């Protein structure tokens, strides 16, 4: 019972300007 | 009029490139020692990923070191599973590791991965 | 076992390493384009360029810190695809294009050149 | 006589395993 997931939330902090 | 062309797996195709610098050991200019393992990486990657190396190598002080070693509580393979996630997209979780996982991205400051872990175990 | 891809994760990591650039951090090489300096990475040129790969594989030019191109290359060109490089956003007006193109074909950047000449059929 | 294009090809060379 495994699954694979394709998510498109962020992933990783934001550098800022 | 102006015109503009966006490349849509430009980013994709340069995070891979990376990744295969990598694998070649390409430019690397950091180790990162994790208790008796050692990662060959780049620093603007790791950066680029992390809370903790974001704030390591803007410190003028650690900018330009080329060794970076972790708390020797950290698990090398849990950090192994961040380095892959950070340089392909891709994290790969067990219900063996996922404490792990979760731990070490805390430790990196990862918070997204954190949350992402997070919801994993809520679904058990 | 389980897998979550994240589909934004590649222009997340492509962004922060443009705002790293337009704060001059970890900038590890210096472009000279006629009397133009461009600040970058290594790793992106050489991820974006065949001629950056060349030259920083290139076992005598792998240390070097300052990079003189050709003298006929466009400042403005060379900037339009920089900017690409970290952006993925090609921005071409028809007065530019054939120097786009032409600097992308000095730089090796074959799929950009193939755009290109898409375009100037269209 | 104005565009912005899209464009889910290849951009950038392979550099290999
Ligand atoms: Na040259």
């Amino acid at each position: 019972p495994g699954g694979f997931l394709c998510w498109d939330g962020r992933s990783i902090h934001e550098i800022p300007r | 009029p102006d015109s503009q062309i966006q490349f849509t797996r430009h980013a994709s195709d340069v995070l891979l490139n990376l990744n295969r610098l990598r694998s070649r050991d390409i430019l690397t200019d950091v180790v990162i020692v994790v208790s008796r393992e050692q990662f060959r990486a780049h620093k603007t990657v790791l950066m680029a990923c992390s809370g903790l190396f974001y704030s390591i190598f803007t410190d003028q002080l650690k900018r330009n070191l080329s060794v970076i070693n972790l708390d020797p509580e950290i698990n090398p393979e849990g950090f192994n599973i961040l380095l892959d996630f950070m340089y392909t997209s891709r994290l790969n979780l067990r219900e063996g590791n996922i404490m792990a996982v979760m731990a070490t991205a805390m430790y990196l400051q990862m918070e997204h991965v954190v949350d992402t872990c997070r919801k994993f175990i809520k679904a058990s």
